[PDB]
């Protein structure tokens, strides 16, 4: 029974790499059938450093690597894995190190804290003192998990050893140290934080390279959280301010990005204060990504602020740079902003939504941009409850209509998905007074992907209004193109059929669109021959027994005699699905 | 039995929609059953109103899931091809299986024509032997698709008023019954009625002419007006020459020349067309643009997340 | 009249013919 | 006074017409300056190391390994040529060692490491190679590794390919340690030294009409240290500092370094001579050297109307244009490199010389490298050139000059005082007489 391990076994030496990346990925198996000491003694120490170098193998020795607690003999014995983890943190590939760590981390819980000291920290310090910068960078990830349970000399000494990486020589120790920043101090007690988190975060939020003065935003965010309100301004503030002035526009897009964050954190006395004048000089700002960035973010700012003087905050401050974010030269804010500037009307009113909001939204609906006009009108929802839909239709119906007659089929394509909301907002009357044309004419596009959106649309839209108002206006529509020339059309009918067979009803179909279907049957082409039988395959169970019988066998019988190849198969599936004969 | 390769025949056609090669040895039985199904197809293959007439597709594979969006799914819409299915493409493999496959499951359906750039000389040069083998590591496959490419027709004839054909007319063909009376089971020549079809090209300049590509001949207006007299043809479709909006008229409406794959070489950013024939032979040309793809490292002026 | 780089006339020349058939 | 130049090395074949595979192309020392890659017109880069006993070591064979193959361009129908333009190190990460390799259109990532150990050990299969009994398998046992002969394994690690139209002529690494541009004749790019999918094009100047085209990107290079500035060079001898910090896209240039044209040189090729071959930064970073076919340039930062100082590299080629042109002798792309302390500079010549320009004392030295003095430990005697006459004793005459043999690739060693010189063939060694 031991042959599949020694196959297993001797696989770790293959020269393929999925032979060897499938004994990886089978360790556990391995392990159990060689026990536990073996396990520690021979399996352990091959594994500990191998020479090859796949990303792919190491990657999942990583994974593997965190999950053999108990089968190197327990938490007792838990150290043992320690070398092959601190030697797959050193290598060149991010992902593998990051996979290390996360191994390291899962498996420092299992330590007691003797071996925590014993073992553990010794292996932090080494990879943080190491002569090679993929040891300290992954070092910095494994101080959080160890700090809570050491004693006090341990975490001065841990204190000391993070400090030493925030000063580090090379770029990319600083970056991991300013990621790990904000989780390391969250473990600090509060004295310390304000005594040797806040000087480290000062020094790297100064750093030379603009990709480690970014990760400090995060940084902030995290430290804001953790001190009191009142000790924000000493600290915390004046770095803040410092990153949303910088000059690296990498740093200002990293501030506006992570701006209702920092909003949360530091309250709303700060917000008012400090935070509204850095989201106007944002909103103004001279590089497109930063504007566009800080556009996104205007709705839930607004939201959060105070309530005291939220009013009169949007109207006389962000308000005007709104307006002056409408008529962006970039295209790319411009779409952003319509996304999120259409929801700012429950927050300012009915009257002040009519008399500010809606110059801005007839403007937005007017710009030549596709994506713009699409995002106003995609979230119309916002308003509907606030002003109503009949002060804005007479506005939406040109802007739809022109969306609907775009010259690039996909922007046509991407209306369409939007109409069925559209007509649940605007009701069924302005529907069938203006919207039925649009979609009527649809069905009889040149590309098939319209013909195909406009069907599922319209099955959307049955659904949405009722069979009757079904029957009533489409149906009578949707049969007409059965006499079209053209053999596209007549299949676009079987396939629109198709799909209001399953919402329309048994009585409706019976009596409208079963007829027309039989009908077709006699249809000249091959093409639309087989696609009604497809369709009676389709629609068959909603059909009843009886006029299965009476009339839909017998029309499947002659087909199955047809001259054409296909016609006969489709005939003849549809009649064992059908189970007539 | 035939239900049970039907269904197979069926999975291996949406297991290649969305580009996944097939195995060597579906590859070797769907040659061996489309020889079998080309053997009796005829030069001049009778094709029956109506059918979409489509160009050069050169391996692009996603720009031919963007043909069939604009134009329909098979077997829905009945496809005309006219040949260059591989060559100066990304997938060329799957394209050709592709289409293989549709023919295979759907001869009725879908009419597939022979191109000049199907054949063990130009396929070795512009890199379908070196994809297949890249994508392989053997030639089997590629000799597999090549003897296959013997088999396909020369030339399409549409209900006799329209003659679809890749390369052009040729100095030694007059009428339809000598194509209909050569041996196209076998390599393309340097030379020869057969060489021709594959290779001519219309010219405003009278009478004949040298083509520069190294084979073929140069046809002008009097040439196609005499053989539309001759045969009784009201329109000579053709292919095999890029165009920069899809379709391009020429010899006073009695040669047009289609082209199927849009961004040409993904270099030329041309226009493709298809021409759809009604059932009233009604022509009526639908111009599409490449799919929106991400591409092979996309080069961007907007800031990617790495430098955001 | 000093003549051009032939970088940028291998490039003119080169970027020019790209539809050749 | 000056510092005297020493014999010390020449790797290659001896007196032989060598193919076009074996011409060396480039020639870079690592960042410890104990490895130095050479790359060839075949593709085929090999690295030498520094023996371990100043260090005045030489230099053996450390690795060899074929980094560009040929290749077609199946959709332009032309010939993909596998020589290697440039070779730039990374820092040091681990053990391994690392270099960007690219050729005309695809930038490779390439991992050098040491293995000396090897696993030993089987269950099923004895280590000759023949299966044993299936049978006689009741006792599992796990390889164990066993020391072995070191040995060099140089394998890639990434490729970077399909995102440039044009051909790559110059890749430089940002001192983040995290990016880097590589930039062809119209346009640069921002890569990520761990994502290949994907580029950001920092720099176009290609018009939209192509028929006005008045000037190329010829080289590119970041700052040594500041993480957001880098420059590049035009054919019009016009070099523009960009800074990355003001937008995203860097279409617009900081600064502008150009010199004014005297229309007294107005020649016919003032065109030509004028384009810049090769910018290089100072380790310092507050100077940049460039190099058109007949000076040295070295510009300070802070100033951009005129450069400080300049150096006539030769100057008894300035009335042979003309001779020059018809060989097309006068489109070879020489370049120049600084020393540790960037006091002082070299830059290649005709006839296997080299020259050197102090900074500090303005004196300059021609030197040959050559075979006939292989003689390890030797002060190279320096060379001087006369015009056609007046031969004196040792001058050199400019018509018996060989312009075939030109030394296009240079390298100095970061730290010590010890150059790499590449000849057509041969690649030179010199030292400091200690
Ligand atoms: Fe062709
Ligand atoms: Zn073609």
């Amino acid at each position: 029974s031991l042959y599949p391990i020694a196959v297993l076994i001797d696989e770790l030496r293959n020269e393929d790499v999925q032979l060897r990346l499938n004994s990886i990925k089978k360790l556990s198996t391995i392990a159990l059938a060689l026990g536990v000491e073996r396990t520690r003694s021979e399996l352990l120490p091959f594994l500990t450093d191998t020479i090859y170098d796949e990303d792919e193998v190491l990657l999942a020795l990583a994974e593997q690597l965190g999950t053999f607690t108990t089968l190197v003999g327990g938490p007792e014995y838990v150290h043992c894995l320690l070398p092959p983890l601190e030697s797959l943190a050193t290598v060149e590939e991010t992902v593998v190190r990051d996979k290390a760590v996360e191994s390291l981390r899962a498996i420092s819980h299992e330590h007691s804290p003797s071996d925590l000291e014993a073992h553990f920290v010794p292996l932090v310090k080494r990879l943080a003192g190491g002569d090679w910068f993929t040891s300290r960078t992954s070092a910095c990830g494994l101080f959080s998990v160890c700090y809570p349970r050491v004693s006090s000399a341990v975490k001065a000494e841990l204190r000391q050893y993070f400090r030493n990486l925030c000063s580090d020589d090379t770029p990319m120790v600083r970056r991991a140290a300013a990621s790990k920043l904000g989780e390391f101090a969250k473990v600090l007690e509060l004295d310390n934080v304000k005594s040797e988190i806040i000087p480290m975060f000062s020094n790297l939020a100064s750093d030379e390279q603009d990709s480690v003065r970014l990760l400090a935003v995060e940084a902030c965010v995290n430290i804001a959280q953790l001190l009191p309100q009142e000790d924000l301004e000493a600290l915390v503030m004046p770095t803040l301010r410092q990153a949303a002035e910088d000059k690296s526009w990498r740093v200002r897009y990293m501030v506006a990005d992570k701006f209702t964050e920092l909003q949360k954190a530091v309250g709303p006395e700060i917000t008012k204060t400090d935070l509204v004048p850095a989201f106007q000089n944002l909103m103004k700002d001279c590089e497109a990504e930063v504007r566009a960035a800080a556009s996104h973010k205007v709705k839930e700012f607004c939201e959060n602020l105070s309530a005291d003087c939220r009013e009169n905050v949007i109207m006389s401050q962000i308000l005007p740079c709104i307006k002056e974010l409408v008529s962006d030269a970039n295209q790319h804010v411009k779409s952003a902003l319509a996304s999120v500037i259409m929801g700012l009307s429950p927050i300012l009113g009915k009257d002040n939504t009519i008399e500010h909001l809606l110059p801005l939204f007839l403007a937005q609906l007017k710009d030549e941009c596709p994506e713009v006009r699409l995002n106003i009108i995609s979230n119309l929802d916002c308003v509907n409850e606030v002003i109503g839909i009949r002060q804005l239709s007479q506005s939406l119906l040109p802007a739809i209509v022109e969306l609907a007659e775009d010259a690039k089929w996909r922007v046509r394509l991407a209306i369409i998905e939007y109409m069925p909301l559209l007509a649940g907002q605007l009701g069924v009357e302005f529907f069938d007074e203006k919207l039925n044309s649009l979609c009527m004419a649809w069905l009889v596009d040149h590309v098939y992907a319209i013909r195909e959106a406009a069907t599922s649309n319209l099955k959307k839209l049955v659904e949405k209004f009722g069979k009757e108002w079904a029957h009533a206006t489409i149906i009578p529509k949707v049969l007409a193109m059965s006499g079209d020339p053209n053999y596209l059309h007549r299949m676009t009918t079987l396939f629109c059929i198709n799909v209001l067979s399953e919402v329309c009803g048994q009585d409706i179909t019976t009596k409208h669109m079963l007829p027309t279907v039989l009908r077709m049957a006699g249809d000249p082409v091959a093409n639309v021959r087989f696609n009604v039988a497809k369709s009676l395959q389709k629609i068959g169970p909603i059909l009843d027994n009886s006029t299965l019988q009476s009339e839909v066998k017998p029309i499947l019988e002659k087909l199955t005699q047809d001259q054409d190849v296909d016609v006969k198969y489709f005939a003849q599936e549809a009649l064992t699905v059908l189970s007539l004969a | 039995d035939e239900k049970v390769f039907t269904k197979e025949l069926d999975q291996w056609i949406e297991q290649l929609n969305e580009c996944k090669q097939l195995s060597e040895s579906q590859v070797k039985s769907l040659c061996e059953k489309a020889k079998e199904i080309l053997t009796k197809e005829s030069n001049v293959q009778e094709v029956r109103c109506p059918v979409t007439v489509c160009g050069d597709v050169h391996g692009q594979f996603h720009d031919l899931m963007e043909l069939f969006r604009i134009g329909g799914k098979s077997p829905d819409t009945n496809y005309l091809f006219m040949g260059d299915y591989v060559d100066r493409g990304y997938y060329s493999v799957e394209t050709v299986t592709l289409l293989v496959a549709l023919k295979v499951r759907y001869r009725e359906r879908i009419t597939i024509l022979r191109g000049n750039h199907e054949s063990r000389q130009i396929t070795q040069v512009y890199g379908f032997y070196d994809e297949c083998l890249r994508k392989y590591g053997n030639a089997n496959v590629w000799k597999y698709f090549t003897d296959l490419f013997d088999y396909l027709p020369l030339t399409a004839l549409v209900d006799g008023q329209i003659f679809c054909l890749h390369g052009g007319l040729s100095p030694s063909i007059d009428t339809l019954d000598h194509i209909r009376a050569l041996d196209r089971l076998q390599e393309v020549p340097h030379e020869g009625p057969m060489c021709d079809l594959l290779w001519s090209d219309p010219d405003d300049r009278g009478g004949w002419g040298i083509s520069p590509r190294g084979a073929g001949y140069t046809f002008g207006q009097d040439i196609s007006e005499t053989f539309n007299h001759a045969n009784g043809l009201t329109l000579v479709s053709r292919a095999h020459q890029l165009v920069m909006e899809g379709y391009n008229w020429c010899h006073d409406r009695n040669v047009v020349t289609i082209f199927s794959a849009p961004n040409y070489c993904y270099r030329c950013g041309n226009q493709a067309a298809i021409m759809e024939l009604d059932d009233t032979l009604k022509y009526s040309f639908l111009q599409f643009d490449p799919a929106p793809r991400r591409g092979e490292p996309h080069v961007t002026r907007r800031t990617p997340d790495y430098f955001l | 009249s000093p003549l051009m780089h032939p970088r940028v006339k291998e490039v003119r020349t080169d970027s020019g013919s790209l539809r050749r058939d | 006074n000056d510092i005297q130049w020493c014999f010390s090395q020449v790797k290659g074949a001896v007196d032989d017409d060598v193919a076009e595979a074996d011409i060396i192309s480039t020639v870079e020392f690592n960042h410890s300056g104990e490895l130095l890659a050479t790359g060839d017109k075949g593709g085929r880069v090999v690295i030498f190391q520094q023996e371990q006993e100043h260090s005045r070591g030489e230099y053996n064979v450390y690795s060899t390994f074929q980094s560009h193959e040929p290749e077609f361009d199946y959709l332009k129908s032309l010939e993909i040529e596998e020589k290697i333009n440039k070779i730039r190190w990374l820092p040091q990460k681990n053990a391994a060692q690392f270099l960007l390799s690219t050729n005309d259109k695809t930038i490779k990532l390439w991992k050098i490491s040491e293995r000396d150990k090897r696993p030993e050990g089987y269950n099923l299969k004895e280590e000759d190679g023949r299966y044993r009994d299936p049978t006689t398998v009741t006792t599992l046992r796990v390889p164990v590794f066993r020391p072995m002969d070191l040995m060099v394994e140089a394998s890639p690690r990434r490729i970077f390919a399909n995102a440039h139209t044009y051909h790559i002529n110059s890749i430089s690494i940002n001192s983040d340690y995290e990016t880097y541009l590589s930039a062809d004749d119209l346009r640069i790019n921002l890569w990520h030294l761990e994502i290949t999918d994907r580029s950001f094009n920092i720099v176009d100047i290609k018009p939209a009409n192509m028929e006005e085209l008045t000037e190329v990107i010829t080289a590119a290079e970041f700052h040594p240290n500041s993480c957001n500035t880098f420059v590049y060079s035009s054919s019009k001898g016009t070099i523009r500092l960009c800074d990355m910090r003001a937008s995203a896209l860097c279409d617009r240039h900081s600064k502008l370094f150009e010199e004014p044209e005297d229309p007294s040189n107005r020649s016919f090729f003032s065109e030509i001579i004028s384009s810049i071959s090769d910018v290089k930064f100072s380790h310092s970073g507050r100077y940049m050297m460039t190099r058109d076919y007949l000076s040295v340039k070295i510009w300070d930062l802070n100033m951009e109307n005129r450069p400080v100082e300049t150096y006539q590299v030769h100057e008894y080629l300035r009335s042979k244009l003309c001779s020059l042109y018809e060989n097309d002798c006068i489109f070879d792309k020489f370049e120049c490199c600084w020393n540790g302390s960037d006091s002082v500079v070299m830059t290649g010549s005709y006839n296997n010389f080299f020259r050197m320009f102090d900074r500090n004392t303005k004196r300059d030295i021609t030197l040959e490298a050559s075979r006939e003095n292989n003689k390890p430990r030797t002060v190279l005697k320096p060379r001087k050139v006369c015009a056609s006459g007046k031969r004196k004793k040792d001058e050199i005459s400019v018509d018996s000059l060989d312009f075939n043999k030109k030394i296009l690739h240079t390298a100095w060693h970061p730290k010590e005082n010890i150059i790499a010189v590449a000849t057509t063939n041969n690649l030179y060694i010199f030292q400091d007489k200690v």
